[PDB]
């Protein structure tokens, strides 16, 4: 029965852990359309017709 | 005389317009550069368009 019992702490732990995950995940859309951007920007910026204050 | 005259002015003239062909400073006529490349893919390859002085 003590055994039983301590399963509750268990399950609090793994719910803990998706929850740390779920705010990764979260950050991670952002970094990822940030990094989309920055691409289009670097290869905006290789294009040699760019006159200097649009690089 | 005057013929020789009108032919100077003329050759002026094509300075001017050579010299004046530019879009937002940059040209593919006006002798400035040998190449311009534009993109092609999203990789960076280029699509070269060779400058024809004029």
């Amino acid at each position: 029965s003590a055994t039983a019992n301590s399963m509750n702490a268990v399950k609090d732990s793994l719910q803990r852990g998706q929850s740390t995950i779920d705010v990764a995940l979260a950050a991670g859309d952002t970094i990822t359309d940030l990094l989309g951007k920055m691409k289009e920007k670097a290869l905006a910026a290789s294009d040699t017709s760019l006159n200097t204050a649009s690089f | 005389n005057a013929l020789k005259s009108d032919f100077d002015s003329l050759r002026d003239q094509i300075t001017k317009a050579a010299s004046n062909a530019k879009f937002n400073g940059v040209s593919i006529a006006n002798g400035s550069t040998a190449k311009l490349t534009f993109l092609a893919n999203s990789d960076g390859s280029g699509f070269t368009v060779t400058a024809k002085t004029l």
